[PDB]
């Protein structure tokens, strides 16, 4: 309900003054958030994703950085797979269940 | 004279490479997993002669599916350049097209035609299943319209 | 894109299950596409007095 | 401030009030912050701008249809907080977010304003006054704000050389350098001149005059005229405004030789105008009759 | 749209085209702005 | 309105038109300079004058919430037509 | 709470035995595998005949930019560049000015197709509706410039597909 | 998009090395140029095949640096949605799973 | 302040070392990298760029950016030898479809506005 | 109820980890400088580079600590602090379910002490520092680059690096190869001027001086 | 306190080498550093 | 019903399993420390899932 | 200059050179290298084709979105010469064929297709022309090739007064039908030079040298009006060249000797061919005429370029060739040729 974080509706857009500013500003500089670091993971499909996010206290973020379910388990590929076949290793990369759009960034 | 003859000829040649042309797949992001939907049962990319499936060596178009970055660029120069002709490369996605959203990277080169020629371009974030088999259609009409023996006749 | 109660039989047969309980497929069971339109409710912070942003 | 608008009834609008091709005046969107009335009366001194009626039909403006043309008028539009004031020549031609801002110095008076020129996509749109304390407060005079399109008219891009008719057709730049090398080439001494204008930068002139003086020409002139005889320009203290702007916001008495400061530099004469309200300055003048 | 007339105004084309590219009636890109800074037209009278 | 150029190109509603020389026209040749017939600069001013007679008018270009935000400007000077700066639909008071 | 996957270990009573040395011996759960595929095999196939058939749609869908105009035929861009300074990939280029009649236009209004990514955010920005983006998908361009559109390009999508357009926001506009 | 420069004795393999970078785009390096509300779909195009859950995780970081929560429709739609994710991309996983071990018809 | 801690060196003499038989492993390795690339480079004018890259940072006087360049050119070498990199990283030193870029004031004058 | 926006506030597990945290303090005082919990329930530990090993093997190994699974491991450049580089590990336990993360600082030479041996998921995540900050670690059993294209220059996340990188690559026929080229932009990147110029957050004020 | 094998190390830092910045961009290039003038409108 | 249709498929098919049964074990010690996570913890058999915990 | 023609940018794709090409008859050998180095330094050249834009696709990636733009144009049309020159700054002539076609024959691919470029060229206004003949050009040479570009060279500076025509000798490069020629010539038997071909001298040149020499002499002042010729540093007698270039290729080398009237004969065999003869009774009259030397000529090392010696980069050409056996030999392996120095 809070404005401020969230774009108001398009009707009180278009007759209030409150939402049209604060669409106005959200579209334009967006919500500033306060300064501060976090570290926030859920269990995606493929595994556990987390971002940590470091904002610097603006209408801008200052670090996002990627913790993607695939990068981790390609770093232990190799002790994964140690003897098994080439068959095998394509058998591994399966239920490794690894895109290469999130380990790679 | 000769156009009634040669024109019949390469009418039968264009049609025959219109309706078997064979995608070599390529690809390289969710533009990938989009083409994988324009295959499965619904759109059913492999009624049309389309294959999908195709090796390198045997392929006639290259579909470039995903943003392509810098690392990429000498493999993908390689798998056209060795590309029997005819080879037609369409491109498929903002990403491939030029830039993307990632335009303003430092590893993305800003289009796929600043590494490979192409022939049709496709846009759309992902291009929807039925946007890309368009663009394939779309090419389709385009070896409709060759005219190879003509010209050479007319050379 | 229903079928003759011969195949009909065959295919559940090999399948081994009813499967005309439920199809693949989607006939007419789908949701209309021309829904009349909705009136969105609002949220908590709608009222006009004590909504001081303060608190 | 809130997140939601409780008003239920109509708002009110008021009829807009020109008051030049300068500022854009949208007077509905006012606040009556009665910023631009304490500028007009103390800052410019031009009392012209005020409030008309009461209650919430109270409208400020100037009443009669009059033009508020001083020296000082275009930075009303800087501290109207509202886009109640605007730039007419700037009118909507970039949203403010975009334009890349880069610090300067106006040229088109002597004050030599600090100022920020506000470019989007290689291109100036306006110019902005910057804080300095000691040359210009905040404020420029309308003369330095709204002369950016002086830069986008009449300019010179190509160099040009007269033609066998005697006309000047563009041409690259070799011709054109080695003309002048060899017309420089064959005259020395004092038959080569060189007059600079009046925007001319210093770097250039040190050039101009060191290259002059590679062939002894000596006659490095100016448009200005400065008395020479005596000590001329060879004393800082001939030629300066010695006690800075700032030390004029303590003196007493202030004399001015036949000069028109409201027109000549009108950041000076805004300082003046300070001191004579704040430090009750007695200014006299002797000279033209110029209020 | 038989039974849905769709609401008819002016600047509606009355004639659907097909993608026109291809065809020399396909769509070229240009600049849709004015003139940026402005170039100094030499005098005409002679140099004298 | 759209007209010809001097070369015989169409103008834009901007104004543009590329000039005699102006190298950049060879994108055109075997092609054509898409150029919108539909003027919004004309297609606003045959519009009638709306002749509401009150003070101050609201204005939100018509559809509700489909339309732009609503305004009020003011039906008050004598010598000319109030408008809304959005859509443009030209307001005056029924000559008082 | 949580439930063992494979822990059902085979019973070793001889009737056990012989049933999985049967399945082993005499192929069963291949044959499973190949009759289930036989029954997929007389079924009713799914497949939409393109281009003659599409595929099903939504008000909401996100496709080809356009510049909307108002019932009068004004163009409803005021031209506040809220669409550029939103726009993730900065596809949008706006440069305004105050118009003959006065109405604030843009002189130039471009969107670099190949650079957009589709995501609509331009017209949830819009507080005229201007800018929005059209059902159609059916653009898939020969030449890297047809992608490039310019403001008479936009202006023109918005005067062909128009009922379209006005059709799904009047079905959507309850929505957003 | 992948590399295995593999050392082997013929079949069972000694040492693998991948070589991810083969799709790399700055993200990392674009979040910090746009707002917080631009930076939203890099997490839909991150990993493409649980799109909602990318966008989950995103979203709640943002607004649980804002001491902010959404509310109890807006939570029940994130998991109904993300749910339906789980499914799109467990479906990816083992169908394309099969398709390198030959099966095709799943 | 000026106390500091080492990568590997202690002191220039035995980072010196270090590029020492990192230019000898550069040496043993263009010939064999220009058969095995089927490089267009010819052995002389493979030498020469790998001393005038290493006369390229001759201003350092640092130790620990001596272990610095030293370990990003073993990183180099290991790209190289087991042909991770290709073959037109390995041109990318050489400046082919670079044009060439004048010098003298003069030249830079009738180019363009650019220091 | 009267908050039904502001997201709830939990001090019990704000208590509890402070509670650990003063643990964690005393337990190895050689090394940490100062911890301290976010108002989200986050707690933070700052440690001296010395202990990347030591701290983190503590807290892989300890019974009370029990933290074995390397959620990430990241680098945030900030050039104004004197070491400009700041590395962050983040650990989860499973025992005693919680998040934790240390944080140590290094500039661009001096090495920082890789810890591969206490969590051997970190080598990856290590040569991505050293790919893409700089950050050299030592006796990192293989520090190649990792992320980046072959034959690269500099560390693109420090925040000096342009967003546009220096050199794109494309087809040359002339030399009928790919060929890297220095950049030239079709349109350059507009740098939008947000964070308007009125303070946002009362509470976190920076002090004058 | 501290032991690492520490060493003197007089001159300043020089990683414009390790910083990759091509030789025209690290020599020609001239930076300001500034408090920036707040928007006279604001 | 195509869910179960494709576990029959695969589940207890011969060249299935024999292809992928016992290839790669990944022990659950081993597992946590290579900061794995998702179904490669679940498949070795750790009792941890974010959804719950 | 015009106000969209300043030069601008820093020579990469987009920068705006200032140059407006047309490069005529790109579409092959030169014409790609040349739209390369136009294309490179960025300029809006309106390369024109007569065969279907499949054969032109290697064009688009030598160039910056919004160039080479493509222009259908015919041979007999001096509207369509008209249409692709009407917006440009200079127009560039390669058009020219190796082979008699049935329905082109020689002079007017040389005199009346330059002579109608040059005359539809000056009408319409274009600053500089620059057209391309063979430095061998006689107007009594055995070789009908050679006198129709002479009458072609005197048609053009006649119409065009300030054309800037250029005379290359024999040009190598990738796909040279020079190099690959005589490489080649082992398919048909041993190579049977004319007479063992130990009278014949051969002064190549590198297609990027003439390529770079064509586009200084686009940004050279004093170009117009001038006759540039251009050779190779080196020149070899035709026997040794061809040893050189088998050793490259490691081909077994077998000289046969040939009467010129039997070549005629296997020239007259080979132009029955209905595609692309290898040869032709033409070509025969080509190979054995060794260039001259024409000092008086401006040459190629005045426009600025440096000559590449046929050494340095005959690996590329001849790589191809290679077998298996030599295919991972590197140049030095082959001593360079015994060249015929002044
Ligand atoms: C063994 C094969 C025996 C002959 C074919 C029998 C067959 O399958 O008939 C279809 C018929 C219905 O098949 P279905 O897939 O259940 O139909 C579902 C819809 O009703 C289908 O609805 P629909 O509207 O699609 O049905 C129309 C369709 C239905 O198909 C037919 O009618 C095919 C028969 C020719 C007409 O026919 C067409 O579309 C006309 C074009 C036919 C294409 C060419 C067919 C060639 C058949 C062989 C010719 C001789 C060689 O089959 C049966 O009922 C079982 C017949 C078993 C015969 C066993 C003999 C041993
Ligand atoms: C049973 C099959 C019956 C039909 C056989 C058709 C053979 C087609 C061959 C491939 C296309 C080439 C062709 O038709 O003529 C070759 C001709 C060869 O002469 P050309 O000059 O047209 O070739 C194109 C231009 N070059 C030579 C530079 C490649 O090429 C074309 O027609 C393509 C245009
Ligand atoms: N070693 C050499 O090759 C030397 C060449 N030259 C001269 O260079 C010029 C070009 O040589 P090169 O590029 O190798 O020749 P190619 O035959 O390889 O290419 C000729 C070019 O001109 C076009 N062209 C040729 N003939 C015609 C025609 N009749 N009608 C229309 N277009 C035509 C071709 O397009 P298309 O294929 O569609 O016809 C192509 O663009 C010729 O004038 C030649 O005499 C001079 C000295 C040495
Ligand atoms: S264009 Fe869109 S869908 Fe395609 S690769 Fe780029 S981000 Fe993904
Ligand atoms: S400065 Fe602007 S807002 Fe303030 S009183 Fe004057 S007109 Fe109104
Ligand atoms: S931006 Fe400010 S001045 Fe302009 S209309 Fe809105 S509130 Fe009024
Ligand atoms: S969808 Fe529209 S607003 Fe969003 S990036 Fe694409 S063009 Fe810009
Ligand atoms: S947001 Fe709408 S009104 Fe504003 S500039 Fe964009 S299209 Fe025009
Ligand atoms: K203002
Ligand atoms: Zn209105």
């Amino acid at each position: 309900d809070d404005a401020k974080v969230s774009p108001p509706k398009r009707a009180e857009m278009k007759t209030s003054m409150e939402s049209l500013i604060h669409h106005f500003k959200l579209y334009t500089e967006g919500y500033q958030v306060p300064p501060g670091a976090t570290y926030t993971a859920i269990e995606a499909p493929k595994g556990e994703f987390g971002v940590y996010l470091v904002s610097d206290g603006s209408s801008r973020p200052y670090r996002c950085k990627i913790k993607a379910p695939g990068f981790a388990h390609l770093a232990g590929l190799d002790k994964m797979s140690k003897g098994h076949m080439l068959a095998d290793v394509v058998a591994i990369i399966g239920t490794q269940d690894i895109v290469f759009g999130e380990v790679d960034r | 004279r000769g156009e009634y003859v040669v024109a019949k000829l390469d009418d039968l040649v264009n049609w025959a490479r219109r309706s078997s042309l064979w995608p070599m797949t390529f690809g390289l992001a969710c533009c990938a997993v989009e083409m994988m939907h324009m295959a499965a049962p619904r759109y059913d990319m492999d009624r049309f002669g389309v294959v999908f499936r195709a090796s390198p060596r045997q392929s006639d178009v290259m579909i470039v599916a995903g943003t392509l970055t810098n690392k990429m660029a000498p493999a993908l120069r390689k798998v056209y350049d060795q590309m029997p002709e005819p080879r037609y490369v369409v491109s498929m996605g903002s990403c491939a097209n030029g830039g993307g959203y990632y335009h303003y990277s430092y590893s993305v080169v800003r289009g796929c035609d600043r590494i490979v020629p192409v022939d049709i371009y496709v846009p759309g974030c992902p291009p929807t299943a039925e946007a890309l088999l368009y663009g394939i259609l779309q090419l389709q009409r385009k070896i409709k319209r060759e005219k190879r023996l003509r010209i050479w006749y007319r050379r | 894109a229903s079928a003759t109660r011969v195949i009909q039989l065959l295919r559940n047969w090999a399948s081994g299950r009813d499967l005309q309980a439920k199809l693949q497929l989607r006939y007419q069971e789908i949701s209309k596409r021309t829904q009349p339109p909705p009136k969105l409710p609002v949220g908590p912070s709608h009222k006009l007095s004590n909504n001081y942003y303060c608190t | 401030g809130s997140d939601r608008s409780r008003f239920l009834e109509g708002k009110r609008a008021v009829e807009d009030k020109n008051i030049g091709p300068l500022v854009k005046t949208i007077m509905t969107r006012c606040i009556q912050c009665t910023r631009c009335i304490r500028f007009a009366s103390e800052i410019a001194g031009v009392d012209d701008l005020g409030t008309t009626g009461r209650g919430n039909d109270m409208q400020v403006g100037t009443y009669i249809e009059k033009m508020f043309m001083s020296e000082l008028s275009g930075n009303i539009i800087d501290i109207c907080p509202v886009g109640a004031l605007t730039s007419k020549p700037y009118a909507f031609t970039a949203r403010p977010w975009e334009t890349r801002k880069t610090e300067s110095i106006d040229v088109m008076d002597a004050v030599g304003s600090n100022i920020v020129v506000s470019t989007r996509t290689g291109e100036v749109m306006r110019i902005l006054p910057r804080m300095h304390e000691d040359i210009n407060e905040e404020w420029i005079s309308d003369k330095t704000r709204f002369a950016y399109d002086g830069l986008k008219r009449q300019r010179l891009t190509q160099p040009m050389i007269r033609n066998e008719k005697g006309l000047l057709t563009y041409t690259t730049w070799e011709d054109a350098l080695s003309r002048v090398a060899g017309m420089l080439q064959s005259f020395q001494g004092n038959d080569v001149a060189a007059i600079a204008g009046g925007l001319v930068d210093a770097e250039a002139l040190v050039a101009l005059k060191d290259l002059l003086n590679r062939v002894d020409s000596d006659s490095l002139c100016t448009e200005e005229v400065f008395p020479t005889a005596g000590a001329g320009t060879d004393l800082r203290s001939n030629y300066l405004l010695n006690t800075t702007i700032a030390g004029v916001e303590e003196a007493d008495v202030i004399l001015l030789v036949g000069t028109n400061p409201r027109f000549e530099a009108p950041l000076f004469n805004a300082r003046i105008r300070k001191s004579w309200l704040h430090n009750d300055l007695k200014v006299a003048l002797i000279g033209s009759p110029v209020d | 749209p038989t039974t849905k007339p769709p609401t008819a105004r002016k600047y509606i084309w009355t004639n659907h085209k097909f993608n026109v590219s291809g065809t020399p009636q396909q769509y070229v890109p240009y600049s849709t702005t004015r003139k940026k800074i402005q170039e100094w037209v030499p005098p005409s009278t002679p140099y004298k | 309105g759209v007209r010809t150029s001097p070369t015989g190109e169409k103008v834009t509603h901007t104004g543009q038109a590329y000039d005699d020389g102006d190298y950049r026209r060879v994108r055109f040749s075997d092609r054509q300079k898409e150029v919108n017939e539909n003027f919004a600069i004309d297609l606003i001013a045959e519009q009638p004058v709306s002749e509401v007679g009150s003070r101050v008018i609201s204005c939100d270009g018509g559809g509700g919430a489909l339309g732009h935000p609503r305004v009020y400007i003011n039906l008050d000077k004598e010598t000319k037509t109030g408008t809304c700066g959005y859509c443009g639909l030209q307001f005056r008071q029924p000559h008082h | 709470t949580y439930k063992f996957v494979n822990m059902r270990e085979p019973s070793m009573d001889m009737k056990s035995v012989t049933d999985r040395a049967a399945q082993t011996l005499l192929w069963t759960e291949l044959v499973r595998g190949l009759g289930m595929t036989l029954s997929y095999l007389f079924r009713e196939p799914a497949t939409i005949n393109y281009p003659f058939e599409k595929g099903p749609l939504s008000p909401r869908f996100r496709g080809e930019h356009a510049l909307r105009r108002y019932p009068s035929g004004e163009e409803r861009c005021i031209a506040c560049k809220l669409c550029e300074a939103v726009c993730p990939a900065q596809a949008i280029t706006i440069e305004a000015e105050p118009r003959a009649d006065g109405s604030r236009r843009t002189t130039r209004y471009d969107i670099d197709m190949t650079k957009c990514i589709y995501c609509g955010f331009c017209q949830e920005a819009c507080p005229v509706d201007a800018i929005v983006e059209g059902p159609n998908f059916e653009f898939s361009t020969e030449t890297h410039e047809e992608l490039l559109y310019n403001k008479e390009k936009l202006l023109n999508n918005g005067d062909k597909w128009e009922a379209e357009i006005a059709a799904n926001i009047q079905a959507d506009y309850l929505y957003r | 998009v992948l590399r295995l420069v593999m050392e082997l004795s013929g079949e069972m393999v000694r040492k693998c090395d991948p070589h991810i970078g083969l799709l790399h785009r700055g993200t990392e390096k674009l979040i910090e140029y746009k707002t917080y509300l631009q930076a939203l779909p890099y997490f839909d195009r991150l990993d493409y095949v649980s799109m909602m859950c990318n966008e989950q995780a995103y979203s709640l970081a943002v607004e649980k640096l804002l001491n902010i929560q959404p509310p109890p429709r807006a939570q029940w739609i994130r998991v109904l949605f993300g749910e339906i994710t789980r499914l799109l991309n467990h479906i990816m996983a083992v169908t394309t799973h099969a398709l390198d071990i030959g099966a095709m018809t799943p | 302040g000026t106390s500091v801690k080492p990568i590997f060196s202690r002191d220039m003499n035995e980072a010196k070392r270090r590029v020492r038989e990192l230019y000898r492993a550069w040496y043993r390795e263009v010939p064999n990298t220009v058969h095995l690339f089927q490089l267009d480079i010819s052995v002389k004018q493979g030498r020469d760029k790998v001393r005038e890259m290493f006369m390229k940072n001759a201003h350092v006087t640092d130790p620990r950016v001596v272990d610095l360049l030293v370990i990003k050119g073993k990183m180099e070498l290991e790209e190289t030898i087991n042909v991770w990199k290709q073959r037109t990283h390995i041109m990318r030193f050489f400046h082919e479809t670079e044009a060439p870029r004048p010098t003298d004031f003069l030249s830079k004058f009738y180019v363009g506005h650019d220091p | 109820d009267t908050r039904p926006t502001i997201r709830p506030r939990n001090d019990v597990v704000h208590k509890q980890l402070s509670a650990f945290g003063q643990y964690v303090a005393e337990i190895l005082p050689k090394y940490v400088q100062q911890v301290q919990v976010s108002c989200f329930n986050e707690l933070e530990i700052f440690i001296h580079p010395d202990g990347v090993i030591p701290v983190l093997t503590f807290l892989r190994d300890h019974t009370n600590a029990q933290f074995k699974s390397l959620a990430d491991l990241t680098a945030v450049d900030v050039p104004t602090r004197q070491n400009r580089f700041e590395i962050v590990y983040n650990l989860l336990s499973l025992r005693f379910n919680s998040q934790i993360r240390v944080k140590t600082y290094t500039d661009e030479l001096t090495p920082i002490e890789s810890s591969v041996t206490v969590y051997k998921a970190a080598n990856w995540y290590e040569r991505e520092i050293w790919d893409m900050f700089g950050v050299f670690f030592a006796n990192h059993p293989d520090l190649r680059r990792i992320l980046t294209g072959y034959g690269f220059e500099g560390h693109p996340f420090r925040k000096d690096f342009p967003l546009s990188g220096y050199v794109e690559l494309r087809y040359d026929d002339e030399v009928k190869r790919v060929v890297a080229e220095p950049v030239e932009l079709a349109q350059e990147f507009r740098k939008f001027d947000l964070n308007s110029p009125w303070e946002a957050f009362p509470a976190y004020r920076q002090p004058p001086e | 306190t501290q032991d690492t094998q520490l060493i003197a190390v007089d001159e300043k830092l020089d990683i414009t080498t390790l910083t990759g910045v091509p030789e025209e961009h690290i020599k020609t290039r001239k930076v300001r550093i500034f408090v920036p003038a707040r928007n006279n409108m604001q | 019903f195509r869910i179960d249709e494709l576990e029959e498929m695969l589940t207890n098919n011969r060249i299935w399993r024999n292809r992928t049964v016992d290839i790669g074990v990944v022990t659950a010690e081993d597992a946590l420390n290579y900061g794995f996570s998702g179904v490669m913890l679940r498949g070795s058999g750790i009792q941890w899932d974010l959804r719950k915990t | 200059l015009h106000h969209a023609l300043i030069p601008h940018g820093k020579g990469g794709r987009s920068s705006v050179s200032g140059i407006v090409a047309t490069v005529f008859g790109a579409t092959g050998f030169l014409g790609r290298y040349v739209v390369n180095h136009l294309g490179r330094m960025g300029s809006q050249v309106i390369v024109p084709y007569r065969c279907e834009p499949y054969d032109t696709m290697h064009l688009r990636p030598m160039g910056d979105l919004g160039q080479i733009i493509f222009m259908e144009w015919n041979g007999k049309d001096k509207d369509s010469i008209r249409k692709v020159v009407e917006h440009s700054n200079v127009v560039i002539n390669l058009v020219g064929r190796e082979w008699e076609t049935k329905n082109f024959d020689f002079e007017d691919v040389f005199v009346k297709i330059p002579h109608a470029i040059a005359q539809v060229s000056k009408e319409a206004g274009v600053e500089k022309l620059i057209h391309i003949s063979h430095l061998n050009a006689d107007i009594k040479s055995p070789s009908r090739y050679l006198r129709s570009k002479a009458v072609g060279e005197k048609e053009v500076r006649a119409a065009f007064p300030e054309a800037t025509i250029i005379k290359p000798s024999d040009i190598f490069g990738r796909e040279d039908r020079f190099l690959n020629y005589f490489a080649s010539m082992r398919w048909f038997g041993g190579v049977p030079l004319i007479s063992l071909g130990k009278e014949t001298v051969k002064q190549p040149v590198y297609i990027v040298d003439v390529s770079k020499g064509i586009i200084n002499a686009i940004k050279d002042p004093d170009a117009k009006g001038k006759t540039f010729a251009f050779v190779g540093p080196n020149r070899y007698l035709l026997f040794d060249l061809v040893q050189y270039i088998f050793a490259v290729a490691y081909r077994p080398f077998l000289p046969y000797p040939l009467p010129h009237f039997a070549y005629r004969w296997v020239g007259r065999l080979f132009e029955v061919s209905p595609f692309e003869p290898w040869t032709t009774r033409d070509k025969v009259e080509r190979v054995h005429m060794s260039d001259m030397t024409l000092p008086h000529l401006p040459g190629l090392e005045d426009l600025g370029i440096q000559a590449t010696p046929l050494e340095l980069k005959a690996i590329e050409v001849l790589r191809r060739h290679r077998t298996y056996r030599w295919l991972t030999s590197e140049m030095e392996d082959v001593k360079p040729a015994k060249t015929v120095n002044i």
